């Protein structure tokens, strides 16, 4: 019943590999079903051409933002913003797909990979997927980060969508 | 960092 989602990675315009994400709309259907338009494109936007513009090794791979493409965009598929819809999944590890925010309810369209356990952000921030194919990649992806986040290569989503 |  979860819906299954793809990204297909580039490194400077050459293919890497594929990542795919189980979503939890069970948990958390709302955050869920923001992800999986935007990776449909179903609405008319969403993370096709997008880039990661933030990757700490050790931390986590940040994108999502389709619009200013550098963290200070992005929309929902219900408005600019959306609500923390829930906190009941927590920050467990590597592969833990959560969603950015600038506040309290401020929920848009950029998203994170953890690579690391981040339980600092249990409560903060709304857990509502995570990598089931495809860690190998993010791992691959994670090598062109920087301590402040800023990417020695560019790193896009030149394809994405629902698998199954 | 996660924010935006």
């Amino acid at each position: 019943v979860n819906p299954t989602v793809f990204f297909d990675i580039a490194v400077d315009g050459e293919p890497l590999g594929r990542v795919s994400f189980e979503l939890f709309a069970d948990k958390v259907p709302k955050t869920a079903e923001n992800f999986r338009a935007l990776s449909t494109g179903e609405k008319g936007f969403g993370y096709k051409g997008s880039c990661f513009h933030r990757i700490i090794p050790g931390f986590m791979c940040q994108g999502g933002d389709f619009t200013r493409h550098n963290g200070t965009g992005g929309k929902s598929i219900y408005g600019e913003k959306f609500e923390d819809e829930n906190f009941i999944l927590k920050h467990t590890g590597p592969g833990i797909l959560s969603m950015a925010n600038a506040g309290p309810n401020t929920n848009g369209s950029q998203f994170f990979i953890c690579t690391a356990k981040t339980e600092w952000l249990d409560g903060k921030h709304v857990v509502f997927g995570k990598v089931k194919e495809g860690m190998n990649i993010v791992e691959a992806m994670e090598r062109f980060g920087s301590r402040n986040g800023k990417t020695s290569k560019k790193i896009t989503i030149a394809d994405c969508g629902q698998l199954e | 960092v996660a924010p935006v």
